[PDB]
């Protein structure tokens, strides 16, 4: 493994248009190379267009559509915006790499899915240990800066389906080379 | 409850 191979990405968020801060994450390409590559290519959007979706493979413009207090925030659905869409750069969904990293710490980044090998683009950031997710969800990165923006988003008022009343937008994203 | 899925959301 090489810590040198670990890349960095960011998510500039806005809540109802107001600047909320930047989230900087460290991806672990030395432990989840396939997964992390998906994430970074999605932040920079340099992977083109969805083979199935058709829409651009880019988190930019997508939202954080679901949030749970004392738990996590979820987003990355850039094709439906409701949690039923999203697509990886590899065309459609891709497989679960070795579940090496766990949700034994707060603020780790993980892949949201709908069962085995169903990784699309949707991901979540926890704000608490979520061991009941270990081995079921692939943990690829970790927040190293701006964990307060996550906390700010997590406690936003939501509707009955846990969607934030305000529009939480990833106004911009990319890599920190 | 506390799950993070894409499509079939549970409690």
């Amino acid at each position: 493994m090489s810590k040198k191979d670990r890349r960095r990405v960011f998510l500039d968020v806005t809540i109802d248009g107001n600047l909320a801060g930047r989230i900087v994450m460290e991806l672990y390409n030395d432990i989840a190379p396939r997964t992390c590559n998906n994430f970074l290519m999605l932040c920079t959007g340099m992977a083109g267009t969805g083979k199935i979706s058709g829409k651009p493979l880019h988190y930019k413009g997508s939202t954080f559509h679901r949030v749970i207090k004392n738990f996590m925030i979820q987003g990355g659905d850039f094709t439906k915006g409701d949690g039923t869409g999203g697509e990886s750069i590899y065309g459609g969904m891709f497989d679960d790499e070795e579940f090496v990293m766990k949700h034994d710490e707060p603020f780790v980044v993980s892949m949201a899915n709908k069962g085995p090998n169903t990784n699309g683009s949707q991901f979540f950031i926890t704000t608490t240990p979520a061991p009941h997710l270990n081995n079921i969800h692939v943990v690829f990165g970790k927040v190293v800066s701006g964990q307060e923006v996550v906390t700010k988003i997590e406690y936003l008022k939501t509707n009955s389906k846990n969607r934030p009343l305000a529009d939480v937008v990833i106004l911009n994203c990319g890599e920190l080379v | 409850x506390l799950l993070v899925t894409a499509g079939l959301v549970l409690a």
